[PDB]
């Protein structure tokens, strides 16, 4: 039915940290850190280090942007920046360590496909979110069609609303579930640009690939 | 074979 | 140099055995520093706080069926998957005992008052270790440094026999252990 | 009447940054995860031909158990833990003889925090190769033992020494070998 990131996901376990709130590091701590690598001959891996950790950021909020209509995606965010600040521990003792900061990279990698294989697996035993995010999928497609000739003016974020309680807007779960109608929102604006001849459209999220794959 | 760990949970709130 | 203070957070899941795997008991516990908060015993079912600060945990974890059910299965799930995982190298090892005897003073000044028995290098722990003087055994003089567990899964002991060996007599150090069918023996001719 | 005892064991200690993830069996260590590097070692190779594990999980308790440490030392309201001083000892692998190879194992017992430092000595000279030491191993009583090793050549002429530093004690205690 749905397509999860990992076909076949390994077994995954809660920890129960979905209530944690501050797991993100900050500019300035995610700078005192990188700040440690101040010797020359680590400088150019210090840049390869800096873009993953920006890469793992776009990562973790990119799976809250898809799937924050699953319970279980704080729990999946929230793991992601507990493990990143472990290996931030070996960062700041090892900070001149070229070889260090590469496993430490590998490792970055490593929490990211985990990521995405627990989040495949909790969705797997949601099969009702899946039909949900499923059904959004529908509709959207279908507004890819009925929006066909129509004038969308998006400029001041306030027709998209509108043309979705005015061609969903009496669907149950349109009324019911907001991260429902938000897949929806948001897909008008997605498919206004699919209008415009955007092509990046299908790398833009699971959702938009989804929506606009055949 | 594979050892099978015990997750650790996070404590109160 | 470091005067700092340390705060320490410990956690452990203990898997007890009993007749092979027969009866099988889980322990995990909670530790702050050096006390022990909180657990959950499979022989009880649900996590009991063990000092005030435990509380809290208890009560959180104990309001989520879906854990404590995981928790209550892990004895099948986790012990007993664990135990035979290993099985073959843990449950199984054998190492033979090294046997030698070497003979000691008691004393810098004192003669060679004591025969040693050293048994090394053997796994598991569980063995026996007697002295005989002409066939008869020794007891009333013996010591023992106990089990040593080196750390690298192997045990050594020494046995230590009191007695100045006397002209004609042929003392016997019998070692007997599960890597063996027959027990080991070295004899020492006064 | 208990036959075995397999623990698994976890710690995570403050303001060193310092955690550990390892699996006990009956007293001598099955495996652990090297955090830094993220990864399972054995305490004996053969076990790795035989056996496996995720070190990733084990990223995913220490992970956990980090954010636990932070909470209870605040519920604690700072409680900082009693440093108990180590117990040294240091003895051969087997009987030793001139010129036959052989180890020394230095036994550091009874201790907390899991933090210590071990230095081997040879005449007053610090001696490393050929060392080899085991994490930190769990103690029924919460505290914790650890080996240190130093394989050598017996010899009529050599004074070793194992020196361990710890918190809990007032100067680098100083356990003395040479064959005696």
């Amino acid at each position: 039915s749905m397509k999860l990131r990992v076909e076949n996901p390994k077994k995954a376990q809660k920890h129960f940290v979905q209530n944690l709130n501050n797991v993100v590091f900050t500019n300035k701590e995610l700078e005192d850190i990188y700040n440690l690598s101040n010797k020359e001959e680590t400088k150019e891996v210090l840049k390869l280090f800096k873009l993953k950790v920006n890469q793992f950021y776009r990562h973790a909020f990119g799976i809250v942007n898809d799937y924050n209509g699953l319970l279980e995606y704080k729990e999946i965010f929230n793991m992601m920046f507990l493990k990143l600040s472990v290996v931030f521990d070996t960062q700041r003792k090892e900070a001149n360590n070229v070889e260090q900061i590469k496993r430490n990279i590998a490792i970055l990698d490593e929490i990211m496909a985990k990521a995405d294989n627990d989040l495949s697996y909790f969705i797997s035993q949601n099969k009702n979110f899946q039909e949900l995010w499923d059904k959004a999928v529908k509709l959207t497609k279908e507004m890819k069609i009925k929006l066909k000739g129509q004038k969308l003016d998006l400029r001041d974020g306030e027709v998209a609303i509108n043309k979705v309680r005015e061609l969903f807007g009496s669907d149950k779960n349109v009324k019911e579930l907001w991260w429902f109608r938000s897949l929806l929102v948001k897909g008008v604006y997605l498919i206004k640009r699919y209008y415009e001849g955007d092509i990046e459209l299908k790398t833009t999220s699971d959702f938009a690939k989804a929506v606009f794959e055949d | 074979p594979k050892y099978v760990k015990q997750n650790t949970l996070k404590l109160a709130t | 140099g470091d005067t700092r203070p340390r705060f320490l957070w410990q956690l452990k899941f203990e898997c007890h055995f009993f007749n092979g795997t027969e009866r099988v008991r889980l322990l995990e516990r909670c530790i702050y520093n050096q006390e022990e908060s909180v657990r959950f015993d499979s022989d009880v079912g649900e996590y009991r706080a063990v000092t005030e600060l435990g509380r809290p945990d208890a009560e959180y974890w104990n309001s989520q069926k879906d854990l404590l059910e995981q928790r209550r299965a892990a004895v099948d799930t986790y012990c007993r998957h664990n135990y035979g995982v290993g099985e073959s190298f843990t449950v199984q090892r054998r190492v033979e005992p090294k046997v030698t005897v070497y003979p000691s003073k008691t004393q810098p000044l004192q003669h060679h008052n004591l025969l040693v028995c050293s048994v090394s290098g053997f796994y598991p722990g569980s063995i026996e270790v007697r002295w005989f003087r002409n066939g008869q055994e020794e007891k009333a003089g013996v010591v023992s440094t106990g089990l040593i567990q080196n750390g690298d899964w192997t045990f050594q002991t020494l046995v230590m026999l009191e007695t100045v060996p006397r002209s004609g007599e042929v003392y016997t150090c019998q070692v007997e252990h599960p890597s063996v069918t027959s027990p080991l023996t070295v004899e020492w001719r006064a | 009447k208990e036959e075995h005892v397999i623990i698994q064991a976890e710690f995570y200690l403050n303001p060193d940054q310092s955690g550990e993830f390892m699996f006990d069996f009956d007293g001598d260590e099955i495996f652990h995860v090297d955090m830094a590097k993220k990864e399972t070692v054995w305490r004996l190779e053969e076990f790795g031909r035989f056996a496996s594990f995720e070190a990733q999980g084990a990223l995913a308790n220490i992970a956990v158990d980090k954010a636990n440490l932070e909470i209870m030392t605040k519920r604690s309201n700072y409680t900082p833990i009693t440093n108990v001083p180590p117990e040294v000892t240091v003895l051969t692998n087997s009987p030793v003889e001139l010129r036959e190879p052989n180890v020394l194992i230095c036994f550091i017992d009874k201790f907390t925090p899991p933090v210590v430092n071990v230095t081997w000595l040879r005449n007053g000279k610090p001696v490393t190769t050929g060392v080899s030491e085991t994490v930190f191993l769990p103690r029924e009583d919460h505290l914790f033992r650890k080996f240190h090793y130093l394989p050598f050549l017996p010899s009529t002429e050599d004074v070793y020494d194992c020196r361990v530093e710890h918190w809990g004690l007032d100067e680098p205690l100083l356990k003395h070998w040479e064959f005696d």
